[PDB]
């Protein structure tokens, strides 16, 4: 289990930031 | 108007009439002077900082760059170096003539998409409106700050050549 | 008295003069319309 | 030679002759604050600390000194108004003339180090070297200054030898310079309860002998020394600045926000008293009191005092002001001479109408006038053509309670809106604008001003801060980089650690 | 298997733009559709 | 006795000082592991 | 005399144009 | 008269302006785009009062 | 060089798209159903289409006070029936 | 030998990703700041502080997401999540404000953090710290405007609200009610920023219409090495050219990239001091003189006057929605307007 | 260099210039007293800002009467 400084700066802005694209994906179809 | 406070009535006018800061070009007029004024700043302090030691501690650093010198007077891979490990090694530019491009491009290009801001805000194809876009199940309008910014825009728009208009419409 | 080892001599160069005369004289067309007031 | 900006680092190796422009540095400084004293007393009015305090005109040494007990004139009057007393030698003037005198004698001092720089006690006994031992320095000087912070909360504050310091009411009626007792409990750090004061200066006192004692006797770590250069007197200089633009940082703030350092008689009200009706609410306060009383409303409210009623009044709002609006309050709205008393609004059929205060924020503010529970019953019309508010249609009169006007009502519409108008200001007063041919245009107090100044002085000083230290550890690369510096510790790859080359 | 380059570069640049397209029209398509759209 | 707000205080101050201590011993245990051979 | 102050200060700013163009330090090549 | 509706702006420093406030005024509303030199007009007052010096400059 | 492996090594190697074929999908997944379901809503306190007025109400339930906002705002939605 | 010599060996490597001491504080803050304004834009409204929509999720695009300040009843609480509002509360503390704190907050530090990184890399790369002091300035603008300015106000509500047309509406709001185009110190850093802007240009360009032939391709990049001790271009060439075009010019290049340092970061630490003037309303709003002379002069009129009506407009229109919490009604009889508009 | 009497007095307050005590010395005590500060300004400050609210505390004018 060797993770590396560069591999945990990626991923910590990479991670979050698909979850939030599919979050606003998502928003797309809401309707009032 | 060619005057300081002329200056800034044609700018408040044109934010009433064109909401010209919600303008795209507006806004990458912006990001080219703000972003000219970082990289001046930038390019400055990093040159400044490799400078090659020519001078003593009573004498301006200056007088170690001599006129029609022809080696180069700071280092460059020193300056590189510093860049490279602020951000990360690929972000930095080790090629002085495409960083000098760069620094040129920059805001050349951003002030020419200001400058066509200003001319196609001239045929009146303004920037975004989304004055009441976000409304609840019901219908009643949700503010957002688009509507704040309406506000500011309806109170320059009421009071501006408060003599001048006739008809309810501004058109020109 | 012994002389002070610690003195310097001091520069300003002509383009300095030009520079510093310009800020001086801009900043003080800036300014005075507000010491009217 | 030296370039402009740097004319001064002739000092950096010459203890004496640093010392010799420390002291010219400090006689100017103490000339400055008896000058500055002397003009003030040259143009300060002491007829009516009522409606025309110090901070109505311009007065900004005045408060500080008498903050400490400095309250009388060698010519008879006094700050809170009194006559025929005796302030002894330490009256303003006497202040003053301290501060000539003390400015006059570090002048002399500054010239005698000046010429004999070249002393024994700056040189190192080993190397011969101009040399500072500046951890030793630092705990001899905290050591004084903890004796001194001790000794003037424990001796000046408290009364027991000295005068006290400045405490009022909580609105700011009867402020006098009284001794406190220090408050030893949680109390102690309300930074509205002057015993905090006291308690800080003892405390911190102590703290500062112990500590002082410690910096005497105890030598820096050689990790610390060499971190910090502890033999680089321009250390010192980075972390000096550091502590001193925090100072002015936290004094711009108890300034701004008000402390029991910063009364309100000696420096005008706060901004946050105006934007929570604080006097109008003291006011309303009395003036129920007194009807439950049985008082009638004439009666009810010319028992309110002037001084607070002027304190509910935006002209002394120190958020009103302009960057150079120069000189003292009473030049804008002009010098006040009496409350008018209570505008009471009514309509024509009888209903109390109140006036929307103005907020900070605006220069300029309409008139709008609302019933009790807010609805809109009257204005004054940009617009006139479909107007249905204005106060010809709603019968808008005044009646004044108190005051100059008190018992008179008006009911011609000019004479209402006048009074309307002023009545966006909170309470209305009679100013003399003619004396100081006044332009009734409003102007910040000397809160406002402090504030301002010692924000700004913060700021800057924070770069200072940033650049001596950035001198102090660089100093080594100041002149340029080394010539020969290799290209294996500016290029990646080759060192394991950031600059080490044994790696 | 980490080998580096068994799939060509510029086959994965069009497929990530593409995608890039795809998302960011979709944002643009929900400016005129449900929420924002000021129908 | 102890307010609402000084209990918070605490769980603030608290908070922080996990949020140190665990920073930093994580941190010294990976420069542990990872030496710089010399 | 405000009038006057402004064109006064114009004015210098005029003349230092003339000095720092004509009469400036040559530049020289070592 | 800058919109041209004989409601005359002052921008020069002999009548009134400072550094700040001061300028030198855009031409009337009621010339428009039209050309306006001075020999348009039917004298300097008039070109001043029309602000021709706007269109010169 | 920096000490790990170039990036044009891995977003173009197998074993990298092997798994992130998998795991940015999840992830995408994940976002989408945060909204989809109506958890973000709880979660941040923010209020759907039919949730910013009551029926008949028209005034913004502006938080005026500072220490029992808490409550005002809980009193703001216990009336919003 | 030691921890703490093991523990700076490791923050210190020439990893791809420098860490440092300072990375510690930097990190962590910056990640913060960053995280809460995406979080904040895509998730949390501004209905309970402002009457405002505010992110994705409401509706709102790119241009008119932020994260908004708290309420104005709320002060300058430091306004954290377990302290006497929020009581603990993440929901709560959204709705209250509190991303707004945290943001200014870790931001705050998080700046703290890079200039301390930038210092940390200075001195082991072994160059001058220039770069760090020249950061100074961003600093100097990012306390005074999130900071200072809302701490001489009634409270953070005017502080800045994190997002475009947030920004512009604090633009807006400066205009109307500080009348700030017309402060010197805004004009000084208008000259610093746009001057900046100048000198990044000219530069640029004249350094690539200078450069010497060093290769065949008439693609000119490829025809540089890093580590040449030769000047890429003649800056005798590039003299003689702006000393006959403009009249003078540089002949001195460590002053001309000192300068370069030196304009922007001028421009924006005066505007700083601008704004700390702003926040106590100590404006450059009105020139005396001429208010003196308007007021008894019915036909006197100049462009400072035309532009004080458009701030009246701006205030009296913009204000009750704009300031919900003071409740402001303006019936249509009051409101400024010209003839027909 | 001249010498004075006071000088003279004054001669072993500025004689260990460079003077270090070995190693890391007393800088973990030094640490923790800058704990112990830091804390304390955290306190008073948000007693100032009320953050932190205590009994027998009213931070307002309305302090003591
Ligand atoms: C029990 C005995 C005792 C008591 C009752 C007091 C009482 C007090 N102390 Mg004292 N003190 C004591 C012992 C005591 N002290 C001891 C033993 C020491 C060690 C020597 C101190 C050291 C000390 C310091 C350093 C300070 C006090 C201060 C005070 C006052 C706090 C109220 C206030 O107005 O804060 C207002 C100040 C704050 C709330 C602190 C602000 C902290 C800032 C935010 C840190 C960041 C600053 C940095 C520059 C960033 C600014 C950025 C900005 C522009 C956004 C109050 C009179 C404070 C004071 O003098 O106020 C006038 C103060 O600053 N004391
Ligand atoms: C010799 C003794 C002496 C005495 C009794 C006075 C008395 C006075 N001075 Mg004068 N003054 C003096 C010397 C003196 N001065 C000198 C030598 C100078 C030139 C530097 C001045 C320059 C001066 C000016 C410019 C002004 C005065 C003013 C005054 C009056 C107000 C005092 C005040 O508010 O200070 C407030 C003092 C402080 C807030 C002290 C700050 C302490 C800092 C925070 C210490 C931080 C460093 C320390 C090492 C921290 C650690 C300590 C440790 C215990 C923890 C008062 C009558 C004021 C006045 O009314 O003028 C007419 C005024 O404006 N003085
Ligand atoms: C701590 C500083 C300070 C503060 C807060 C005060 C406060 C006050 N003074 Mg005092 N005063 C001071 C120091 C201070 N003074 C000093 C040092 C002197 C000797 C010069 C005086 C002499 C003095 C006199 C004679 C009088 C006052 C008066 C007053 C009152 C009105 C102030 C006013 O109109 O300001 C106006 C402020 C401005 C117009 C702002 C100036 C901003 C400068 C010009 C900006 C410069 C920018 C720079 C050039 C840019 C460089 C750019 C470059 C780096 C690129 C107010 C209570 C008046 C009073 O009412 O007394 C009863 C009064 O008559 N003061
Ligand atoms: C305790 C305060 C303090 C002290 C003792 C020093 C001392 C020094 N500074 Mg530092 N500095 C400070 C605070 C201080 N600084 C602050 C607050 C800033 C930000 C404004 C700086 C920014 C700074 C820079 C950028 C530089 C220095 C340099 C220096 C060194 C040479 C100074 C000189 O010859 O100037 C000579 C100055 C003049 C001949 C004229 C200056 C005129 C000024 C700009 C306006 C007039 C102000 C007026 C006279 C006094 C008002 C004082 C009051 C309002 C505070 C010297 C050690 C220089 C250095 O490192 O040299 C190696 C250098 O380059 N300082
Ligand atoms: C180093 C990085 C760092 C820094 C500088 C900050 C700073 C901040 N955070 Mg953030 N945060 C961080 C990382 C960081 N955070 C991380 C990793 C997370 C995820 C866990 C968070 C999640 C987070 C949340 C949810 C919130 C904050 C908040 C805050 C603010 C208030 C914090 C506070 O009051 O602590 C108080 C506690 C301390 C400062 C601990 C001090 C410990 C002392 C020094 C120990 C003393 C020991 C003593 C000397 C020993 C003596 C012995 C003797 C007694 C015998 C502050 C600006 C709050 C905020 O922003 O509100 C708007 C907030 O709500 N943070
Ligand atoms: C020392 C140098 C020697 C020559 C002095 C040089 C003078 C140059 C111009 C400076 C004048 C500034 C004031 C001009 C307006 C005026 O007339 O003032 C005039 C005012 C006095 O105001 C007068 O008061 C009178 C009653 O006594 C009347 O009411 C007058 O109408 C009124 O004008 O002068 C002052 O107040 C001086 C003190 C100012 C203190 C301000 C503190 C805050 C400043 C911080 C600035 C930080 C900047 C950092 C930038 C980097
Ligand atoms: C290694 C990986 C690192 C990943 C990066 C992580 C940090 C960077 C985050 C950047 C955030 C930039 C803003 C995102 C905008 C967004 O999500 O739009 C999301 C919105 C969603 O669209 C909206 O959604 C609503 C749903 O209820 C409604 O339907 C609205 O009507 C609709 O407009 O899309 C848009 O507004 C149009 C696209 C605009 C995209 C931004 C333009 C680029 C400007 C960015 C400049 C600064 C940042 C540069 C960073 C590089
Ligand atoms: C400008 C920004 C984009 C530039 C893209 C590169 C130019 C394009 C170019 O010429 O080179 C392209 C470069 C390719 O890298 P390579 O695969 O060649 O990397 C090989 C090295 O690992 C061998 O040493 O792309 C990147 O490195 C992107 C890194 C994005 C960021 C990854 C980490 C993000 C963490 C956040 C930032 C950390 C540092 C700051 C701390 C505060
Ligand atoms: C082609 C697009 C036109 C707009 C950008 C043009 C770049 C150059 C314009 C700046 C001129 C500055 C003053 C002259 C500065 C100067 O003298 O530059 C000189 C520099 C180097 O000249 P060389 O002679 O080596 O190469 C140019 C020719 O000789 C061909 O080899 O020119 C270039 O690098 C041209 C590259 C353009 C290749 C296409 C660029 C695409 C840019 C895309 C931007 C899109 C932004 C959208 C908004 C986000
Ligand atoms: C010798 C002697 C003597 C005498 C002394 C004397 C007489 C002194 C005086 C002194 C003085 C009388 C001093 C004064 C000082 C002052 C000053 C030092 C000032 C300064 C100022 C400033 C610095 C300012 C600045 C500014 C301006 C100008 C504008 C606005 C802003 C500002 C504030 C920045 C005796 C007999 C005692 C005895 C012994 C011997
Ligand atoms: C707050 C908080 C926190 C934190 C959190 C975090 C940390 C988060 C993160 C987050 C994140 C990290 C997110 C991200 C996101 C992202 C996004 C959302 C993006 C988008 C993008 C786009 C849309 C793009 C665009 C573009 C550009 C920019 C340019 C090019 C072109 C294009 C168009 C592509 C905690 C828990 C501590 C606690 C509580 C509070
Ligand atoms: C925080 C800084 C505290 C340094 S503490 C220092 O550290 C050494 C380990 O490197 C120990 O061997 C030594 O005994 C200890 O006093
Ligand atoms: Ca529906
Ligand atoms: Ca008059
Ligand atoms: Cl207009
Ligand atoms: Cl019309
Ligand atoms: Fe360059
Ligand atoms: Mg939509």
């Amino acid at each position: 289990p060797i993770f590396t400084v560069r591999w945990v700066a990626v991923h910590t802005l990479a991670v979050p930031t698909i979850f939030f694209l599919g979050a606003i994906a998502a928003m797309q179809f809401i309707q009032r | 108007p060619l005057g300081i406070s002329g200056t800034f009535n044609f700018m408040i006018v044109f934010q009433a009439e064109h909401n010209i800061l919600m303008h795209p070009f507006h806004q990458l007029g912006v990001a080219g002077v703000f972003g000219g004024a970082l990289f001046c700043a930038m390019h400055g302090s990093l040159v400044t900082s490799s400078l090659i030691r020519e001078t003593t501690e009573t004498e301006s650093a200056n007088y170690g760059y001599k006129f029609g010198q022809e080696e180069e007077t700071y280092n460059i891979v020193a300056a590189h170096g510093y860049f490279g490990r602020l951000i990360f090694q690929y972000a930095s530019f080790n090629n002085s003539r495409s960083l000098h491009f760069f620094l040129a491009a920059w805001p050349v290009v951003g002030v020419w998409f200001a400058a066509l801001g200003i001319s196609t805000m001239a045929f009146n194809l303004n920037g975004f409106n989304f004055n009441h876009s976000v409304i609840d199940a019901k219908g009643n309008v949700i503010n957002t700050w688009a509507d704040i910014i309406n506000r500011a825009n309806l109170g320059m728009e009421v009071m501006h050549e408060r003599n001048a208009h006739n008809f309810p419409l501004d058109l020109a | 008295m012994e002389p002070n080892p610690n003195r310097q001599p001091v520069e300003l160069n002509r383009t300095s003069l030009y520079l510093g005369l310009l800020l001086i004289l801009v900043l003080a067309l800036l300014f005075s319309s507000y010491f009217f007031n | 030679g030296l370039p402009w900006y740097r004319v001064h680092t002739v000092l950096i190796n010459d203890p004496g002759r640093l010392i010799a422009a420390h002291l010219m540095h400090t006689a100017l400084v103490a000339g400055w604050a008896g000058s500055m004293a002397l003009y003030e007393l040259a143009t300060f009015d002491p007829s009516d600390p009522v409606l025309n305090p110090m901070w109505r005109q311009g007065m900004f040494v005045l408060p500080f000194m008498a903050r400490l007990g400095v309250t009388g004139s060698w010519s008879g009057w006094s700050i809170t108004g009194e006559t025929g007393i005796d302030p002894g030698f330490w009256s303003f003037e006497g202040v003053a003339l301290a501060h000539i005198v003390l400015s006059g004698l570090l002048f002399l001092a500054a010239c005698w180090h000046w010429v004999y720089w070249d002393l024994e006690l700056f040189r190192d006994p080993r190397t011969g070297e101009p040399a500072l031992d500046l951890p030793k320095m630092f705990g001899i000087h905290l050591f004084l200054a903890g004796l001194l912070c001790f000794g003037f909360g424990a001796f000046h504050l408290t009364g027991l030898f000295g005068p006290g310091m400045w405490v009022s009411d909580p609105y700011g009626l009867t402020g006098s310079v009284q001794p406190v007792a220090p408050e030893w409990g949680p109390d102690g750090f309300n930074p509205y309860n002057p015993g905090g004061v006291v308690a800080h200066h003892i405390a911190a006192g102590i703290v500062g002998i112990i500590a002082g004692l410690f910096h005497i006797l105890v030598r820096p770590p050689q990790r610390l020394y060499k971190a910090l250069r502890m033999g680089n007197i321009e250390t010192v200089l980075s972390s000096s600045i550091a502590a001193v633009f925090f100072a002015a940082f936290v004094v711009a703030g108890t300034m701004w926000y008000g402390s029991a350092t910063t009364p309100i008689e000696l420096f005008g009200p706060t901004r946050y008293q105006w934007d929570s009706s604080y006097f109008q609410q003291e006011i309303n306060r009395r003036v129920q009191a007194s009807l439950a009383s049985g008082a009638t409303l004439e009666e009810a409210w010319s028992a309110i005092p002037e001084k607070l009623a002027f304190y509910d009044y935006i002209g002394n709002n120190p958020a009103k002001g302009g960057l150079f609006r120069t000189g003292p309050m009473n030049k804008g709205d002009g010098i006040a001479q009496a409350w008018k008393g209570h505008a009471v609004f009514r309509n024509k059929e009888g209903e109390e109408l109140f006036v929307r205060r103005m907020p900070a924020f605006f220069e300029s503010f309409p008139v709008i006038l609302t019933d009790k529970n807010g609805v809109v019953k009257a204005d004054i019309p940009f617009r006139r053509a479909e107007s249905k508010y204005s106060f010809e249609q709603q019968g808008v009169t005044v009646s004044f309670y108190g005051g100059e006007l008190n018992g008179q009502t008006f009911t011609d519409p000019p004479t209402v809106k006048s009074y309307a108008r002023k009545a966006i200001f909170g309470e209305i007063f009679e100013f003399d604008t003619e004396t100081l041919n006044s332009d009734g245009i409003f102007r910040t107090s000397p809160r406002g001003w402090f504030t301002f100044a010692h924000a700004v002085f913060a700021l800057l000083f924070f770069f200072g801060h940033i650049w001596h230290g950035a001198r102090t550890l660089f100093r080594d690369v100041f002149s340029g980089i080394d010539p020969e510096l290799s290209p294996e510790q500016v290029e990646w790859g080759f060192y394991q650690k950031v600059g080490d080359v044994t790696t | 298997m980490s080998e580096g380059g068994r799939i060509p570069l510029w086959i994965v640049a069009t497929v990530a733009g593409m995608g890039v397209i795809v998302i960011v029209g979709l944002f643009f398509y929900g400016a005129y559709a449900g929420l924002g759209s000021s129908l | 006795t102890i307010t609402p707000s000084l209990k918070g205080f605490f769980i603030g101050l608290l908070s922080g000082a996990v949020v140190l201590g665990l920073t930093f011993a994580v941190l010294i245990a990976i420069s542990q592991i990872d030496k710089v051979q010399r | 005399m405000e009038t006057i102050t402004y064109v006064f200060i114009f004015a210098c700013i005029i003349a230092l144009f003339f000095f720092a163009i004509f009469f400036r330090e040559p530049p020289r090549i070592t | 008269d800058i919109d041209g509706i004989r409601e005359p702006v002052s921008g020069s420093l002999l009548y009134g302006n400072n550094i700040i406030t001061g300028a030198v005024v855009p031409s009337s509303n009621a010339i428009g785009l039209h050309f306006y030199p001075i020999w348009e007009a039917a004298s300097l007052d008039e070109w001043l009062y029309n602000g021709g010096p706007y269109q010169l400059i | 060089t920096t000490g790990e492996r170039p990036f044009s090594d891995i977003i173009t190697s197998v074993r990298y798209w092997v798994i992130h074929s998998i795991t940015i999908p999840a992830l995408f997944i994940a976002g989408w159903l945060f909204v989809s379901t109506g958890l973000a809503y709880d979660v941040f306190g923010t209020p759907r289409p039919d949730s910013y007025y009551a029926q008949e109400q028209r005034s913004i339930p502006l938080v005026t006070d500072r220490f029992e906002a808490k409550q005002q705002v809980e009193t703001f939605l216990e009336q919003l029936k | 030998r030691g921890w703490f010599d093991i523990l700076d060996d490791w923050l210190k490597r020439d990893r791809f990703v420098f860490v440092g001491w300072s990375g510690i504080l930097l990190f962590p803050c910056a990640y913060l700041a960053l995280g809460g304004w995406l979080t904040g834009t895509t998730f949390v409204t501004s209905w309970y502080t402002h009457g405002l929509a505010s992110s994705y999720l409401e509706g709102c695009n790119f241009l008119t997401v932020a994260v908004s300040t708290p309420a104005n009843s709320m002060g300058h609480s430091l306004l954290l999540l377990w302290g006497p509002e929020a009581q603990g509360d993440f929901t709560r503390w959204c709705q209250l404000g509190g991303l707004w704190t945290f943001i200014a907050l870790h931001g705050a530090f998080g700046l703290i953090g890079f200039m301390l990184r930038q210092f940390e890399i200075a001195r082991l790369v072994g160059v001058r710290p220039y770069n760090a002091i020249a950061f100074s300035a961003p600093i100097a603008v990012f306390v005074s405007v999130f900071l200072i300015y809302p701490l001489g106000q009634s409270s953070w509500f005017f502080a800045p609200s994190f997002g475009v047309a947030a920004i512009f509406r604090f633009l807006l709001f400066f205009q109307g009610f500080h009348n700030w185009t017309l402060n010197p110190f805004h004009m000084m850093g208008v000259a610093g920023v746009l001057g900046g802007a100048l000198l990044c240009a000219i530069h640029g360009a004249t350094v690539e219409n200078t450069l010497f032939q060093d290769g065949e391709g008439a693609s000119t990049f490829r025809a540089f090495n890093p580590t040449q001790a030769e000047e890429t271009y003649s800056m005798v060439t590039a003299n003689r050219f702006w000393s006959q075009i403009f009249g003078i010019a540089f002949s001195n290049k460590r002053w001309l990239h000192f300068f370069m340092l030196f304009v922007p970061v001028t421009g924006l630490w005066m505007s700083a001091i601008g704004v700390v003037g702003l926040a106590l309303n100590l404006r450059s709003y009105d020139f005396i003189s001429q208010e003196i002379r308007a007021a008894e002069d019915p036909e006197f009129e100049t462009f400072y006057t035309k532009n004080l009506l458009l701030n009246e407009g701006i205030r009296a229109w913009m204000a009750p929605q704009d300031q919900p919490h003071e409740n402001f009604v303006f019936p249509e009889e009051v409101l400024p307007r010209g003839n027909a508009l | 260099a001249r010498r004075t009497w006071l000088g003279d007095i004054l001669r072993p307050l500025n004689s260990e210039y460079g003077k270090v005590a070995p190693g890391w010395g007393t800088t973990p005590l030094m640490a923790v007293f800058m704990g112990l500060f830091l804390v304390f300004l955290l306190i008073i400050l948000e007693i100032y800002n009320s953050t932190l609210i205590l009994d027998g505390v009213n931070v307002s004018w309305k302090a003591l009467g």
